[PDB]
């Protein structure tokens, strides 16, 4: 913003000043003499008798905006030897134009910057439903329907202070760059759109002296492969003064905004409403998860079965996250391209008023299992050998290697977690699974003591070491699956002597070691971190794994409650000896451990509590933009 | 029904 | 690269160890014993008698590879108090896997970072045609069909070192995310393609003892918006000796490239070849570059009337820039979306073997003036607010802000630019003009002084100056336009006295000046990096500006040897005075001024001499990885 | 036959 003003003594010559601008002298170029001298009106500081040479700098600042134009005036004499005085003149017209956002980032250099000491305005995804009986994002369309719309939008304000007469020969136009102009869109408030999808830039109406004007700005777009999350609006100063010549700009200024991403919450934020959609046949599941949901404080949404069309599985379909802005944070909904029977519900049921919608991915087919959101978890926050992961990393499950057979969730997914940057994706190995889901094989769990969590694992390991325990304290007789009426009863030594059980839950085992020793790079963690929940699995359809009893690890977890799914193992004087292993594991941590019995309704369909579940949690409290990814 | 599909 | 053992008492386990890799043990979890000791074979390292607590730290390393399966073996001996030694035996397989590649950067962590004490491989687009009497870029198909093609492929080597039957058991499978596999292709030498656009996966044949296999790799896309220009290749080893389950990955490493950006030249890099396409009315012009270009020992390449269409500018169709590994730097046209007469050129006459190619935007349409490479240039090697940028910056021309009738370079190439991000891009403003390009105010000259360069602006100032000192000494009566016979001869002091002449010339110096502030910045320039060049405007068209006589900053830098326009200005004392003025500035910097009659062949139709030309020049020593951007 | 167009 560096302004070279060229002084005659031909002619007078004419100039406009931003204040916080700085305007320079050239003082030599039509010079006549050896000498010059510099006398300015007292509403300008000349820094610098001197001699006319072309390297001496001579800037001009102006204290305060003018009254009138050319209010202000320099008068350079330039004489010599024998000569006298010779004066140039300039008339100068001080302006205050400044373009505001809350860069502070609390309330309301031109670049955007990551932390503490960073600075830089943040912009919300207007993906929510403020709107009264209506279908779409407020985002959609280009009004502001409603006044609560403009609380999820960031003020942007333009203060100009300028004689009364200067917006005769001057114009002020708003802009944004025709790359960035399909991601964002600004409302002039007195609303009605000035910049947006169609429109890259508008005259505004100023009046001269001093005004202020407001504008509210919507992102449209979130971070993604195409955009990496920054918006550039800009005003721009136009002289007019001259009809048979094109506009010429004075100046610029601008403001960068970054847009929010969307942000994951781990098992270890307090829950605050839990999802079922377990009106389908069976009610004494649903009956304990609301049992949970009353002894967490959690609001409880159920999907009916005349919505759900007897899909079940509430974990897959969505993930519920949040976007935060420092004048307005809200929830989320990432909608699976999964596309079954709870289609609909992210879109009729989730979305609304302060509840904001996102979806990625193919929506008519070209999908896989990993799609499913059961495959879509965040570690708790972590620090990885110095670099810090305050709201934690998104962890989902792949193959170890792209072959003909393999599963993956679908790129365009995988490509917009990456760019939310700030819970930097771990891509896990879930694909010896038959589901195929992270959620089958971890979980967190808060702790009140280490790092504040424990990461539980499926163990193959600690069920046998438990079965073989109970075996040598002659109890080998006992009954795997006693409870369950339709059902084979399996004795803990038939179980143990099994060699083809024993092979597949060694595969198994070792893709959860995999997987242990990826989660321990990649998270930080240490063996101290880790619990061992005892699980047997087998391997059936190409040779893909699923749980041999209730995956107990695929558990709801509503802070220290715990909804486990009911192994219905061995019962050793009179309580499942699972049930007591577990218990005996997570009780010592505070947590509470229920088991619920899922066995026919969703075991029995490849899933257990998690699955057919899904919690909305507190956003963290630590602010996206303080981390530097 | 199954999780599966 | 972590692995965590499980031994037993119960059974002996058998386990691999790649050498480079952290082998540790749990001796706890299925221990008898209150003690253990371990002794192992010498060839094995056990860092770490001790007591039998969880927290112990026993790590494994092993000095070479095995000559036999489980040549090694690891003793744990439990013990207690009143207890017998029970002992728990790990047989080992050490074997050697490295896949390699330059990743010192000179000839042959999983990160690739950028600087003098970074590290990471660097891969070429293989964008060149080497192959005998063809059509198509080299990586267009799967083969290599020309030795020579090899020379722009990156070397990787996997040298292994195993017991002679250890891929029995074995397999190493080499891959590429699905993501990335249509942006490179890789050979296996002994050559055929292993991975590819259809193929992300390959099970390599490898025998035991020592081996090693040599692939050669290709890129076949530049870095862009779409892609940071990263390919990461990985090599699985997978355990099959169970026939009844699934392969199990045991070990993975991996190699990551950058792929070389496009790189240009400034006219301060030596030059190396010229391109003129001067086959059409016109000879003399030829005759001139031709004696220019013979002067400063370049070849000389021209593109006849029956292939030119009547297109004389060879500026505009096409940017000659490189591409640049250790092993191999090429130069590689950019062709422009232009698509006029010269269409066929930069295809059909530029790349061929050691001459890569490159093109963006619509090919059919959807284009504007801007972008012709007249509008696009760099600057020389410049340090900004301590800041290097060691290859310059490029520069292309824009509007002010995005209007109903402005014109801007489509973002296409726009964002290709960007993405190749050693030269940092800055738009220019140059919608004023008529053509619309920055080579029509603005060069560079190399100096023997200073930074090594003058940046040259033209100046209606210093025009006017030069007319004005010439009436003030008498000669207000010489003819503008002398020497040309089809022409209306204009004296000095009705130029001079003109007002609307001066008007235009004022907002044309405006417009410029704009941009001298803007190159001050964004360049790091001080007004003594700048020269003036003595240049009058009109404003025609949509009140457009195009050269008055003869635009004489639109020149060929050929070294110390320039190709200025001839203005045909008035001759004062036997000599041009303009002529007199230009040599007078740069004269002084060791430049020779050649000035080209190019009135009726270029300057009539809309350019002049660079607009004409084009040329080839030396790639930068500097090596572009070496930068931090 | 312009450099404009
Ligand atoms: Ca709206
Ligand atoms: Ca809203
Ligand atoms: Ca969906
Ligand atoms: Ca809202
Ligand atoms: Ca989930
Ligand atoms: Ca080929
Ligand atoms: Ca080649
Ligand atoms: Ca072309
Ligand atoms: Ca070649
Ligand atoms: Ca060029």
């Amino acid at each position: 913003q560096g302004t070279l003003i060229r002084v005659t003594p031909e002619q007078p010559t004419h100039a406009v000043c931003v204040l916080g601008t700085l305007t320079q002298l050239d003082i030599c170029s039509s010079a006549p003499c050896t000498s010059f001298s510099i006398n300015a009106s007292p509403g300008v500081v000349v820094d610098i008798t001197w001699p006319l040479d072309p390297g001496v700098e001579v800037t001009l600042t102006m204290k305060a905006a003018s009254g009138s134009t050319g209010d202000q005036k320099v008068q350079i004499s330039y004489y010599g030897p024998k000569t006298p005085p010779v004066k140039a003149l300039l008339y100068l017209t001080a302006v205050e134009i400044s373009l505001c956002a809350d860069i502070t980032r609390t309330g309301k250099q031109r670049t955007w910057t990551w932390g503490p000491c960073g600075q830089g305005a943040i912009l919300l995804v207007n993906c929510d439903r403020d709107n009264l009986e209506s279908s779409a994002m407020d985002c959609e369309d280009d009004e502001v329907l409603d006044s609560e719309d403009l609380q999820d939008m960031s003020l942007m304000t333009l203060s100009t202070k300028t004689p009364k007469d200067f917006f005769t020969n001057h114009t002020l136009v708003l802009h944004v760059a025709r790359s960035e102009m399909d991601k964002v869109r600004v409302f002039q408030a007195t609303c009605s759109v000035v910049l947006g999808p169609k429109w890259p830039s508008h005259y505004l109406m100023v009046p001269g002296g001093k005004h202020n004007m407001d504008f509210y700005v919507e992102a449209l777009a979130f971070p993604d492969t195409d955009f990496p999350g920054l918006i550039t609006l800009t005003i721009s100063l136009l002289d007019t003064s001259n009809l048979e010549l094109p506009e010429a700009v004075v100046f610029q200024d601008s403001v960068v905004f970054r847009v929010a991403p969307w942000i994951m919450t781990p098992n270890t934020q307090p829950p605050q409403e839990v999802y079922a959609c377990s009106i389908f046949e069976n009610e004494d599941f649903l009956k304990s998860v609301t049992t949970l949901a009353m002894k967490a404080k959690c609001k409880l949404t159920i999907c009916p079965e005349e919505e759900n069309m007897d899909d079940q599985w509430m974990q897959d379909e969505m993930e519920i996250g949040y976007i935060q802005a420092p004048h307005k944070t809200l929830p989320v909904v990432f909608d699976s391209p999964r596309n079954r029977g709870l289609k609909e519900f992210p879109i009729k049921r989730v979305m609304g008023p302060d509840f904001g919608y996102v979806t990625r991915g193919p929506q008519t087919g070209g999908i896989s299992g990993l799609d499913s959101f059961g495959n879509l978890e965040v570690s708790p926050p972590v620090t990885v050998r110095g670099k810090e992961y305050p709201l934690g990393r998104i962890l989902f499950g792949d193959s170890c290697y792209p072959s003909n057979d393999s599963r993956q969730m679908h790129q365009a997914l995988q490509d917009f977690l990456s760019a939310q940057q700030v819970q930097a994706p771990v891509k896990l190995y879930s694909d010896w699974l038959s589901v195929g889901h992270v959620d089958e094989f971890l979980s967190f769990v808060p702790a009140p003591d280490r790092k504040g969590f424990r990461l539980l694992l499926a163990s193959p390991r600690s069920c046998y070491k438990l079965f073989q325990e109970q075996q040598n304290e002659g109890h080998g007789e006992a009954l795997l699956f006693e409870g369950i009426k339709k059902k084979k009863q399996q004795k803990i030594k038939n179980i143990l002597s099994n060699k083809t059980l024993r092979e597949h839950n060694s595969f198994v085992e070792r893709c959860i070691d995999w997987n242990r020793e990826l989660l321990k790079r990649e998270l930080g963690l240490a063996e101290s971190d880790i619990i061992d929940i005892p699980q047997l699995f087998k391997l059936k359809e190409f040779s893909k794994a699923e749980a041999f009893f209730p995956n107990m690890v695929n558990m709801l977890v509503l802070g220290k409650h715990l909804g486990i799914p009911k192994p219905f193992g061995p019962v050793i004087n009179g309580r499942c000896c699972l049930e007591e292993k577990v218990c005996s594991l997570l009780e010592p941590l505070g947590l509470q451990c229920t088991f619920i019995n899922d066995f026919f309704t969703y075991h029995i369909r490849h899933g257990e509590v998690h699955a057919g579940t899904n919690v909305r949690r507190k956003p963290f409290s630590f602010k996206w933009w303080n981390m530097v990814p | 029904t199954a999780r599966k599909s």
